[PDB]
């Protein structure tokens, strides 16, 4: 009813500005032949709204996946992308969005001894896009569980605050593993959204309308 | 229980295909460093090819892990 | 070197790309050295021919 | 990308519009060369034209059959229909062979091109025959060149070039045939 | 107090100018603060592991131990590998103690 | 200059977080199945059995188990063994 | 600061490095040849920048030894 | 169930046939980076060659996976 | 049933010929990218040599797969 | 104890995929030394690409260590 | 039937000597590409050199496939 | 005693993942020699990348030795 | 009869040494192409070097075959 | 006859080092061609290094061929 | 039997080093003897791996 007031130059505004402009730079618009003026401006606008909103979708997926990844590094929290259904559902959703965008361009019709091997190599990226995120979010957490189980044998067996180099050399290793999991948590959201731009912008191609009649010279 | 033993040791001999991926991605991510030290002025084109190459070579690693999961829990 | 020279060489590909650059560093530096050597040679021959003429 | 296709012929045509018409076209360096790179031929089997040049000399222009060039990766050799090359040379011995007889020029460095038509143009500054160097002054100078080692990377780069040229001269003078 | 204003001021002063890298000296032993947080970090980890263990020490470990025993227990319920057998032994150790 | 206008409006949630929390709660409670370790039994059984026998050991683990697998409750000893 | 060979990163041009190498090859030559190689080594000229059209300070070279090994 | 048990270790040994295609996809997608760091202007022709060369060596991996799933489920 | 089991674990311990075949396809179709990155003028004759090298190194791929048909079914 | 022995001889066989990621990180951190020995003015971008490549190949290292505990304790 | 079961395991694990041969013909037919990309004058003579190499490094493929019939059918 | 006999060959088969770091450290530490013979001026920054690559490659030897330590000593 | 079964299962793992011979022949017959592409007038002498190296590696290939014959008929 | 069986299946897995010396000899005899195509006027000294390297590489081959009979016939 | 597979890696390393000697001798034939000194020193330093993987074989066989 009454919207909130926003300070200009806020840090989340500048961050989301940079993030949206980064994901919008991935699939840039195509330069026409005729220079853009009032003649070509409806062709530019109508080229602009036949292209998919891969900027908005890619920063949607970047924000939800980096938030769900960085949840796993807060205390008392799991990463939601560590679930199989969550992460692989995001992967199947990006593959299905690319497929629906590529099917609606032609006729909603689905496309000899080789092209089934291209179809199986295209249908697999549905599995790969989500399973890469899920297995990355599961593997570092599982390894962290196992190794802080192994670090927990030493102060249990030896004394508390005793034999400190043996537990120090594993607590330093565990700290470097949580740092690597921070780096993987940022990079897997980056890789998911880069691949969303690639897989969806493979089908982000239409005909430029252009001028069909011209008063030359 | 010989089937539920052979599944575990078959997955253990199944996941060694993560070696060749983990070396090919090493030479690709080293070729990124080399080619970005040759001319750094295209180092968002070459990182954009490095991530396409990484993400298209690790589909092999996910094929390997799918065969792992399908001979463990299937 | 490539400020305009290789930009004047590229036709359906390039004519400079026939040669294997056997430099220490990249082609952008072997042409950087090679055009200073070309300027020195041309300037030397110019002011030698001009003195004899 | 190459939207200004210049040359002697285009400059002749455009220069007849802006200069006064009585002035004859200024000459170009193309007009004194009968040999080009893309002009195919000049090969004739085993011997190839070796244009060993110098700013103050022309040391060879007749056809030879094998040339040992001291590139910066190492010594390489050129036979007749070699691959096109633009090779920067480190200070080393350019060996010209016509058969059993070899003339050994120790050069100072500077580039050496091999063109598609098999012409090779060795282009170095100081290209001495290895007869006219003494074996005494090289280590005599390298003992001082291994001493003045400042933090001045201009002078240190000059020292690097000094010790490398002097070391190559030493290793080429003990290793005579 | 004001329930959130004094807390904010107190945490602000503790966060900013309270330093145990200056109130304890420590520049003689540690080189720089980039090395101090790399040891304070693993020190927080080590004392957290030790407080979490010491807050309940008579426990059979869920984590796989390395066949090592803490103290003079050595065959009792805190080291018995099968957890059902260890629970059966703990239910006897409980009513005695 | 304008710094005291933004300190007046304090913390505020994102402008549609009610719908997100309602959607996630409505996904976690409108499951269409029993609640993770229970089974829909008849009315005669729920009226006839104690609440000590409706409980299960697997669904009440101990809050800080001294032995892994310690359960708070013990359930019915009338097993089908 | 620049990116190239060991002479190029040190601010030096290529021609100065190659002439430094030519000079150090000349200094160790044979005595029937080293004196006549001093003819091709001398640098005697002058220059003067011209900023406004006719004013400018002078810069004179008198070098009989070769190129300056010191910084340009 | 040795007839049931042997197919698991067989398919586990058979999915190692993707280690080398992971290494080859790594060297090819690193070679594209080092080749596109030579001339960035032909870097559409290079990726057009890379995806063709990928799709004809990913088919080797797919042949390995067809042998894996005809040993496992056929 | 040790015969029908071990012919399947044998042909399953057989397919990793395709690993090294794929690694060779990777080095070959990466050497194509470097070679056509040097001179794009002959960038179709190089792909012709690439496909002839593909079809004459696939020879080994079909030589592995027909032999694992002889282990699985002959 | 056929499966409780098989999990150990599979998990020992499962961790040999770490050799590939060790060789990959060796070549990727050697390529860093070559790239920072070419032009040390861009030498802090290349360490940044070495850490990206290190993270995206420790991806595959932790994949292998995921399955080495998925067949041990899972 | 450990004789015939073992010989089908042996002829299975025999043909994984085709891995390095596939990688070898890949390296050869890849360096053919930049060898033709260096000087295209010699490319029909140079592919004659490549096929002379191929017809003698295929001898290893024949040397591995005759022993598969020596194991299966001898 | 099939489990305690299992863990010994599990550790033996497990420790061959150190071969990959023993080759990757070798090729990185030869990469430093071939990068320092080019410019011996700045050959002490590159050791600061040699030890960083050695640490981040040893991490794999550390992971392999802890999977060895956990197979042996549960 | 585990002896006459071990003959075949050991011969199949005996002939695995042909992969390295195929890879070695491939890099030598690829370097033949590269070397004859540099200066194609030494191509006769370089083919004479390639066949000498091919014979001196068929030394070890026929050693591998004499071992695979000596554990089948001796 | 389990011991004579183990000698044959041990000699089979003992002649695997012939792959490694074959690949080493192949890279050495490819470098022979590459170095003889750099400067063909040094080619006889290069062959005098190549055959020394062959004879010293086959020292490893004969040390491995030492054990392929010392476990069979001793 | 499977213990002597470590001679494959030593053969590959020696073939790489003795191929690099052929390349480095073809790059400056003046220094074609000090490089062979480094070659045989590195060869003797990689016969440590060969004799280690042989003493494991007779420590397996004779012990």
């Amino acid at each position: 009813s009454s919207v909130r007031d926003v300070k200009t130059g806020s840090l989340p505004t500048n961050f989301l500005t940079g993030v949206y402009r980064f994901w919008r730079s991935q699939n840039p618009a195509e330069k026409p032949h005729d220079p853009v003026n009032d003649r070509l401006l409806p062709a530019v606008v109508d080229a602009s709204d036949k292209r998919a909103s891969i900027g908005t979708w890619a920063t949607t997926f970047f924000c939800t996946i980096i938030s769900c990844n960085l949840l796993g590094l807060m205390p008392f929290n799991e990463a939601p992308t560590s679930g199989l259904g969550f992460a692989t559902g995001l992967g199947v959703s990006v593959w299905a969005t690319a497929t629906i965008l590529g099917l609606s361009k032609t006729g909603f019709k689905f496309p000899f001894i080789f092209v089934p091997l291209e179809t199986i190599s295209y249908t697999f990226r549905a599995v790969s896009l989500g399973v890469r995120l899920w297995v990355n979010m599961l593997a570092g957490h599982t390894l962290l569980h196992i190794l802080t189980g192994m670090a927990l044998a030493l102060p249990f067996s030896l004394g508390f605050f005793s034999m400190v180099p043996a537990t120090f050399g594993v607590c330093c290793l565990l700290s470097a593993l949580v740092g690597l999991e921070y780096l993987v948590a940022v990079l897997q959201s980056g890789v998911f959204s880069i691949l969303s731009t690639v897989y969806v912008g493979e089908f982000n191609h239409d005909k430029f309308i252009g001028p069909a009649a011209k008063i030359v010279k | 229980s010989v089937l539920a033993a052979s599944k575990m040791v078959g997955a253990g001999c199944a996941t060694i295909a993560l070696a060749g991926v983990g070396a090919g991605l090493g030479v690709m991510f080293g070729s990124l460093i080399n080619g970005a030290a040759r001319n750094p002025n295209i180092a968002k084109q070459l990182v954009g090819y490095a991530l396409l190459g990484f993400a298209l070579t690790e589909s092999i690693a996910l094929f390997s892990l799918l065969v792992v999961f399908l001979i463990l829990f299937a | 070197p490539d400020l305009l020279e290789k930009q004047l060489e590229d036709v359906t590909g390039n004519s400079l790309d026939a040669y294997d650059i056997e430099a220490s560093h990249e082609r952008s530096d072997v042409l950087r050295d090679l055009t200073e050597f070309h300027l020195g040679v041309t300037l030397y021959n110019a002011m030698l021919e001009n003195n004899c003429s | 990308e190459a939207a200004a296709p210049a040359g002697p012929k285009e400059f002749t045509e455009v220069w007849n519009k802006k200069a006064p018409s009585t002035l004859i076209v200024p000459e170009f360096p193309s007009n004194y060369t009968a040999v080009k790179a893309v002009g195919e031929g000049q090969v004739h089997g085993d011997a190839f034209p070796v244009n060993f040049y110098t700013p103050h000399s022309i040391l060879s222009q007749a056809q030879k059959d094998t040339v040992v060039l001291p590139g910066v990766d190492g010594y390489f050799g050129v036979k007749a229909s070699h691959v096109p090359t633009i090779a920067q040379l480190k200070p080393g011995v350019v060996e010209l062979h016509s058969g059993a007889e070899s003339e050994k020029f120790f050069v100072s460095g500077g580039f050496a091109f091999v063109h598609p038509n098999g012409v090779t143009d060795i282009c170095v500054l100081e290209a001495a025959t290895l007869d006219q160097v003494d074996p005494a002054a090289v280590k005599s100078a390298l003992a001082a060149a291994s001493a003045a080692q400042p933090t001045d990377e201009f002078e240190q780069a000059a020292n690097r070039a000094a010790i490398e040229l002097y070391s190559a001269l030493e290793s080429a003078v003990e290793a005579k045939a | 107090m004001a329930v959130t204003s004094f807390l904010g001021k107190a945490f602000e002063k503790y966060f900013y100018d309270f330093s145990a890298y200056e109130q304890f000296g420590l520049n003689r032993f540690l080189s720089s603060k980039g090395q101090y947080v790399a040891l304070r970090h693993v020190g927080f980890v080590m004392v957290g592991v030790n407080v979490l263990l010491a807050a309940n020490f008579p426990f059979n470990p869920p984590f796989p131990t390395i066949g090592m025993c803490p103290a003079g227990w050595e065959g009792t319920w805190v080291c018995q590998a099968d957890k059902a057998k260890a629970l059966e032994m703990y239910k006897e150790w409980k009513k005695s103690n | 200059s304008y710094s005291a206008y933004f300190a007046k409006a304090g913390f505020q949630f994102p402008a549609g977080l009610s719908a997100l929390v309602a959607g996630i709660v409505a996904l976690n409670v409108c499951t269409g199945r029993p609640t993770k370790g229970t089974k829909e039994i008849s009315n005669a059984e729920y009226n006839a059995t104690p609440i000590g026998y409706l409980q299960s050991p697997d669904q009440h683990p101990t809050a800080f188990p001294k032995v892994p697998g310690m359960k708070d409750v013990h359930g019915s000893p009338h097993h089908h063994h | 600061a620049p990116s190239g060979p060991f002479y190029r990163v040190a601010g030096m041009s290529y021609l100065r490095y190659s002439n430094i190498c030519a000079d150090l090859l000349r200094n160790v030559l044979k005595e029937p040849f080293k004196a006549k190689a001093q003819a091709r080594q001398a640098i005697h000229f002058r220059q003067a920048p011209y900023v406004d059209g006719k004013a400018g300070a002078s810069k004179v070279y008198e070098l009989e030894n070769g190129i300056p090994k010191t910084a340009n």
